[PDB]
RNA sequence: UGUUCACCCACUAAUAGGGAACGUGAGCUGGGUUUAGACCGUCGUGAGACAGGUUAGUUUUACCCUACUGAUGAUGUGUUGU
RNA sequence: CACGAUCCUUCUGACCUUUUGGGUUUUAAGCAGGAGGUGUCAGAAAAGUUACCACAGGGAUAACUGGCUUGUGGCGGCCAAG
RNA sequence: GAAUGGAUGAACGAGAUUCCCACUGUCCCUACCUACUAUCCAGCGAAACCACAGCCAAGGGAACGGGCUUGGCGGAAUCAG
RNA sequence: AAGCAUCGCGAAGGCCCGCGGCGGGUGUUGACGCGAUGUGAUUUCUGCCCAGUGCUCUGAAUGUCAAAGUGAAGAAAUUCA
RNA sequence: GGAGCGUCGGGCCCAUACCCGGCCGUCGCCGGCAGUCGAGAGUGGACGGGAGCGGCGGGGGCGGCGCGCGCGCGCGCCCGCCCCCGGAGCCCCGCGGACGCUACGCCGCGACGAGUAGGAGGGCCGCUGCGGUGAGCCUUGAAGCCUAGGGCGCGGGCCCGGGUGGAGCCGCCGCAGGUGCAGAUCUUGGUGGUAGUAGCAAAUAUUCAAACGAGAACUUUGAAGGCCGAAGUGGAGAAGGGUU
RNA sequence: CGGCUCGCUGGCGUGAGCCGGGCGUGGAAUGGAGUGCCUAGUGGGCCACUUUUGGUAAGCAGAACUGGCGCUGCGGGAUGA
RNA sequence: CGAAAGACUAAUCGAACCAUCUAGUAGCUGGUUCCCUCCGAAGUUUCCCUCAGGAUAGCUGGCGCUCUCGCACACGCAGUUU
RNA sequence: ACCCACCCGACCCGUCUUGAAACACGGACCAAGGAGUCUAACACGUGCGCGAGUCGGGGGCUCGCACGAAAGCCGCCGUGGCGCAAUGAAGGUGAAGGCCGGCGCGCUCGCCGGCCGAGGUGGGAUCCCGAGGCCUCUCCAGUCCGCCGAGGGCGCACCACCGGCCCGUCUCGCCCGCCGCGCCGGGGAGGUGGAGCACGAGCGCACGUGUUAGGACCCGAAAGAUGGUGAACUAUGCCUGGGC
RNA sequence: CGCGACCUCAGAUCAGACGUGGCGACCCGCUGAAUUUAAGCAUAUUAGUCAGCGGAGGAGAAGAAACUAACCAGGAUUCCCUCAGUAACGGCGAGUGAACAGGGAAGAGCCCAGCGCCGAAUCCCCGCCCCGCGGCGGGGCGCGGGACAUGUGGCGUACGGAAGACCCGCUCCCCGGCGCCGCUCGUGGGGGGCCCAAGUCCUUCUGAUCGAGGCCCAGCCCGUGGACGGUGUGAGGCCGGUAGCGGCCCCCGGCGCGCCGGGCCCGGGUCUUCCCGGAGUCGGGUUGCUUGGGAAUGCAGCCCAAAGCGGGUGGUAAACUCCAUCUAAGGCUAAAUACCGGCACGAGACCGAUAGUCAACAAGUACCGUAAGGGAAAGUUGAAAAGAACUUUGAAGAGAGAGUUCAAGAGGGCGUGAAACCGUUAAGAGGUAAACGGGUGGGGUCCGCGCAGUCCGCCCGGAGGAUUCAACCCGGCGGCGGGUCCGGCCGUGUCGGCGGCCCGGCGGAUCUUUCCCGCGCGGGGGACCGUCCCCCGACCGGCGACCGGCCGCCGCCGGGCGCAUUUCCA
């Protein structure tokens, strides 16, 4: 919408916004990112600090699928499974513990943020963490691991 | 000249990009060129899937994928082996036959022989002539179909065990994930280092008796 | 002497001094400065340089407006002439 | 006051990480701290000439006039030792 | 300053100087004449240039105004210069 | 410009072209010639300077001087000779 | 005997400044109004017993918190009532509520208003095309054009009258953009002043009569006077032209 | 005021940090405050009072301080940043 | 190509002309289209092969939010003074 | 609004500039044309939909498309993107704490049972409780309705401060674990680096502004590169003719 | 010095074939800049991009792993989405920059050399006959030529293959013709032709209507047709078309059946014995280019130069070592993909004659340039030419009358006809160039008046005329509002029916394989939970969600009411 934008509004004076004094010329600083080390220095090391200069190790073939590990909080563990799971569990009377397959819901890795309800849990899952281990037995679980 | 905070960005217009543009004005003429050419195919090959010919099932590579199961390419010459079907003749009944297929772990085999199995039985061959000899079907599993079959033929559909509630025994509830784990690394880091020293230590017994 | 300036001869009453975009190039002239051609000296490895010398080198337009010069006329006095 | 970023090099450091299908060893690559320098010192790697010259512009800036100033030049007082 | 050539030199030069004789309007010092113009007329008929325009003195002013301030003043339409 | 004076070359050569060719020009030529420079008829001269920059001559007597090749150690990349 | 200079009076002169008033806009107001009492607001109303001229017998405070338009009152007759706006008649009305209320509306009080570069808001300003919509307009005259006609708007602009013209065109709500010019030694086209001006001056030269003819300075014929003066203004080719 | 905490400090004590109570206008004048995001133009300046460096001085060059002009009309200063 | 003047090479030569790369680049000239309303600057900072330009602070606008109470019942802030 | 008169006012615009009526440039006049665009990427603001999700592409199923190259639908609805987790160069690791009772010597360390469950200080719009008024036509009783409300509380968002947790790193330390007792693995205390966590805010679509890359507001070089055309002029050589 | 084989080479206007140039949007192979960016510049970038050369096809190229990976593994090529502006490269600056996996579009796989077996079992050309002949083929017959053992053909190629013995089961596939049947998706394939609904109905405007009003239901008639165009304005019905699984005729394709002529004796498993791979290539060194590819991604030249449990790859140089993975140095292959050139169509929120292509027109034209090349301007009378007969002035161009046209105030460069600029006509002014702002005056032009503008409207009072009613009931209709929620329909929250629950379905990682069906899994039942529906009673919001009676009120029509009422008029 033309109608709305500015030059609409400009028409009739001179200069179009751009001032009198200097003027619209065409690429005053040098085109783009020119002058990162001169002449730019101070918005490049004031709000990019560390663009400049290697570090760490080359890696050639990087290939991604390998560092797949899509993690997972105890946080909402339960929100992997059907509600009536969590419920035929507070209740039922044999201490069943029902199991929750995480790589079946697409996480990798148990991590441990968050409070679990107290109610026992069977957490199949290729990685766990420190902390999620404990947490899940502090409940009253077992960890398993999975290829 | 970049102006307070924003991402020092790199656009790729510098070569004469405007000279290569590819426009999608087609897309809905190509979609329709598609679909007619798609019908016209059907019709084509009359009683037999619009599909293609059936093929196998197999799990994708990588730790990533790994977990789910596509079609493949084309069942194995091991899979038409022991389903009983020659190579040469499963083309001609619409098996999809690709013959650079391994077959590392029997769990996949036996999976794909059951499939061809599955699809044999389903079948409906229709005789040469309309005088019907050997392997030919009734003319009841005929008239009753000739009928083509819309999709994907026996469509794979990746599928999940369900584990019922045990009770978690004292020994799952022993059990230290976590440690097991850093174990586990440690000693696939160490296997190889560890083995050399056995090794000199090994022949410093056998040098204490020379 | 291109000169401004300078000096000398002569006359004279006297050979005072200046200004006008250092008056005055669609007024001239173009000798000199100050393109290109060339020579010499000094300087530069060199291309080249030199308020160092030399010689050769295109000086456009007015019919507009004004200003000035002269030329018909103009309003008035009824018209005309004295 | 007496000093120097990125990149590159070099040395030192840990029973350190990586060197990619796995293992051992050389090698290389990382991580951390010093050194090798940018004096145009927040840090290009860099000789002239053009009177054969060109282009973008500049009265932000020279070479005339004209303004301001009058040191300097020119001209004129006052005092009065001579 | 010596083949970055030195010194010379008859003949020659639309080459650069200086003097003398002759000769002359170069000048003192200007004048008269001729032809073609310019001029007036018939016919024909362009262009550059053009913010608006077009009388001065002084003032101030981007420090030399046609326009501004204060004064002088101002009379159609034109011709040749 | 004639005149003078240097310099290169005896042809698998001097000088030069060409993208390339058992290519081409000088050359249907051979030093009284071809090629490269200066000076500039004649007359008369043409001093000294081989430190500098050039050009050129000699060359196991010899400092440095690359790739290959030779040896060396190393498991090898290699390093050193 | 100032229209000069120094010291001082009264008086008068006028800026877009100051004061008062009008009108426009902007800002602000916890602004007001979806329908109610109320102007330093400092209550209103059940409802029960006991009673009545009683009351709440508190500051030269000069007073706000309490008093003289009634509290009980006139009527029905010491007892009853002290009644209902589909009717109190109204300055407040709590029973229902604008002439007003496109709530992006309407209304009230104050304050304020220079502006380049620049920014933002609003334009029922303007151009062209699209979806909607105006039972729109139009040969009984569309667009455009022109107008010493009538008006509106601060303005961008707009609307009507008349003329001309002769076939299409507009209002509103949305969307879209190759959307508004005085300049660019801007581009293309056109037109002036300059101007009936400069100019139609190289190479000696024309004159008389006639003919034709609407018409003769210039054609043609005749006569005269002139020039080129055989290195020609003569007589023939080459190249080039291409029907001259 | 009352009490707790300390791996600090230390003859005992410091000093700090915590809880729990108890107390209100603490000079004049004025004014509603705070706070965060996007952000253009600008980065040639000049002038006056006073102060002030260079310079014989300048409508010269260079600082300070405030206020101007630039961006700004209006009355006065005849004319005028 | 030049008996050398950088001469000449189709009115073009210190590098011909034609078409294209090409809408070559430009810290530099020039221009940049309707109305009202409201707010309204800077020519100073540090850095820059920086000094006719950028960067960065500053100065501007826009969008807000969070609270405050003239609804008899206020805290904080200032180109002052005490 | 057409013309004329008169008094006062009044230099020509555009532009660069500290300064323009300038003896600064551009501009004789009129018409038409004529310059901040589009794509991509980012950021912030705003509007809408859904929300720990969101998403639509790409593909497919529904039609000869009149309107359609639309519209609709999809275990593709999610392959996947972005988001929901960081931090480390990396190997890797990866966001909880409290309390109570018991057992290990409570050793501000190690292990076993119960309860609460995202800490605390100050300020915080707002809610909540509310002594007490303040009247009612009388003396008291007395539920209903307000108005205010001293005083006291829960305290959103947000801010400041102090604690805590995760990754990197250092320093100091003492314990645990087992199929592989190891140059194995795990924890603790105290600092310190992190674009972290501490009951989520994103995703998609649309508009606006700004900043870039692109012809990139429009016009402008001197140059540079590739491939072609010319010696009819002129330069020089050669062939064949002419002339003095 | 003969004749004859072969080998290597010539020559033929020998017989018969092919190749040459073009086009170039897309495609394949080479070649290859520089403007540009980096605020300078040389590496980098621009860019393997423009220009240059070569060669194609309807597509081209690519392609059946010397592949990916490192998984529980995928499995030719191309294309899209993603990967990803990522890994990487880079004066680590500017900038540049892939791949695998994953999801799709499509989908198709094959053949030699060799090694071997088979009397060369093979091929080409001659010549005679029968068919067929506008894509030169079949069949037969020839002591008719030649190619070929320096290797043709069948079998066979790594997915293994061959030959053998017995286990099994049985025998259609192709082409040259000749016919004939069903015209075979935009709903009868492709092409051609020729066809198919309804007003010129009534009035009326007009130069002419296709307009405006009407016409048994917005009017008549068709409508599977109201797209579009044409026709003297604007037309579903005047005409061409448009719609239609509408028609007919041609031709051609494609597929179905019959007959003939040929070819063709064409399997699989099981055990044994044999068989097996492309050299100046790989690989190395190198130099140069190239790449994201980094101690060398790919291509090159030069030098070296292989092997056979080898070789290649396994993204950091090397040695040792295990694993994994392909099988290189020969070849063919549709498809999804590309298409600013061509032929033929369709469309548009585009342009509307200074725009849009250079070009709406006798445009790559005229014109320029030696040449390469450059390259315009330029649309519109009217419905119809009805384009002005005739008279007259003039040598004529030009006029004046006349005429045509609705109009020449449309006259052949003619629709409309702006401005600059000019002519005239009218008005007004005039020595400080004009022009301008503010303020008045004078004159003009028109415009509104008034031949009193005393402007209207309520209510009232009066005097004159005027018809009918208000008020009041009565009968009818319609509307509102109300509560008794009275009676019934209606729906919110709750409770009761466990009643729909199987006569209520979906969803679920809840359960059960006591079930059923199909092969521990899939589908369906069967439990269970969540969600959505019937039955009646009770309480409550009694809700604009409605009906029925009753009530009250209002309005209209019709009755009555004749005149102290009732309106009208002046
Ligand atoms: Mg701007
Ligand atoms: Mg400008
Ligand atoms: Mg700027
Ligand atoms: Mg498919
Ligand atoms: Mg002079
Ligand atoms: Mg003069
Ligand atoms: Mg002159
Ligand atoms: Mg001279
Ligand atoms: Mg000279
Ligand atoms: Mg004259
Ligand atoms: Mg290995
Ligand atoms: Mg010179
Ligand atoms: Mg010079
Ligand atoms: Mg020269
Ligand atoms: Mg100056
Ligand atoms: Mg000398
Ligand atoms: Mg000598
Ligand atoms: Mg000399
Ligand atoms: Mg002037
Ligand atoms: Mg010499
Ligand atoms: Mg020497
Ligand atoms: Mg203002
Ligand atoms: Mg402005
Ligand atoms: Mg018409
Ligand atoms: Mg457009
Ligand atoms: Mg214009
Ligand atoms: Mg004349
Ligand atoms: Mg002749
Ligand atoms: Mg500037
Ligand atoms: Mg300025
Ligand atoms: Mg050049
Ligand atoms: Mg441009
Ligand atoms: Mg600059
Ligand atoms: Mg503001
Ligand atoms: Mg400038
Ligand atoms: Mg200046
Ligand atoms: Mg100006
Ligand atoms: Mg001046
Ligand atoms: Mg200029
Ligand atoms: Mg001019
Ligand atoms: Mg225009
Ligand atoms: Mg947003
Ligand atoms: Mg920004
Ligand atoms: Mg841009
Ligand atoms: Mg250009
Ligand atoms: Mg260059
Ligand atoms: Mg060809
Ligand atoms: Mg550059
Ligand atoms: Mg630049
Ligand atoms: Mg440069
Ligand atoms: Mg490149
Ligand atoms: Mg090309
Ligand atoms: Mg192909
Ligand atoms: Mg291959
Ligand atoms: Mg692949
Ligand atoms: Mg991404
Ligand atoms: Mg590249
Ligand atoms: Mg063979
Ligand atoms: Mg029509
Ligand atoms: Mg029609
Ligand atoms: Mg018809
Ligand atoms: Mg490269
Ligand atoms: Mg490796
Ligand atoms: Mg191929
Ligand atoms: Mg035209
Ligand atoms: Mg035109
Ligand atoms: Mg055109
Ligand atoms: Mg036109
Ligand atoms: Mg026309
Ligand atoms: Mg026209
Ligand atoms: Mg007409
Ligand atoms: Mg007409
Ligand atoms: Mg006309
Ligand atoms: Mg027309
Ligand atoms: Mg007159």
């Amino acid at each position: 919408p033309s109608r709305l934008r500015k030059t609409r509004k400009l028409r009739g004076h001179v200069s179009h916004g751009h001032g009198r004094i200097g003027k619209h010329r065409k690429h005053p600083g040098g085109r783009g990112n020119a002058g990162g080390m001169h002449h730019h220095r101070i918005n490049f090391d004031k709000y990019h600090p560390g663009y400049f200069g290697k570090v760490g190790m080359r890696h050639y073939h990087l290939k991604r699928n390998q560092s797949f590990c899509p993690t997972v909080n105890l946080d909402k563990l339960w929100t992997l499974v059907s509600e009536q799971t969590r419920v035929n569990a507070a209740k039922n009377k044999t201490g069943a513990a029902p199991i929750i397959d995480v790589v079946r819901s697409g996480y990798y890795k148990v991590l441990g943020k968050g409070k679990l309800p107290k109610q026992p849990v069977i957490v199949k899952a290729k990685f766990f963490s420190r902390r999620a281990e404990e947490k899940i037995k502090g409940v009253g679980g077992a960890c398993v691991l999975v290829a | 000249a970049p102006s307070r905070n924003g991402m020092i960005l790199k656009p790729h217009f510098h070569k004469d990009w405007q000279r290569r543009v590819a426009t999608w004005f087609n897309q809905p003429a190509r979609k329709i060129r598609r679909r007619k050419a798609r019908q016209a195919r059907a019709r084509r090959i009359a009683p037999r899937p619009a599909s293609g010919p059936l093929r196998p099932i197999v799990r994708c590579p990588t730790v990533r994928y790994h977990t789910k199961v596509r079609a493949g390419r084309g069942f194995s010459l091991e899979e038409l082996r022991v389903a009983g079907i020659h190579k040469k003749v499963a083309r001609t009944i619409g098996i999809s036959v690709d013959p650079r297929r391994r077959n590392k772990s029997t769990e996949s085999l036996q999976a794909n022989v059951q499939r061809l199995k599955e699809y044999r039985s389903k079948l409906v061959l229709f005789p040469r002539k309309p005088s019907a000899p050997k392997k030919g079907d009734s003319s009841a599993e005929e008239l009753k179909l000739a009928t083509q079959l819309t999709g994907p033929v026996m469509p794979i559909r990746n599928v999940f065990k369900k584990e019922k509630a045990r009770v978690i025994t004292e020994e799952e509830k022993n059990f230290k994930a976590f440690a097991s784990l850093r174990m586990a690394r440690a000693n696939a880091r160490l296997f190889g280092i560890r083995a050399k020293r056995a090794k000199e230590a090994a022949e410093q017994d056998v040098e204490k008796k020379k």
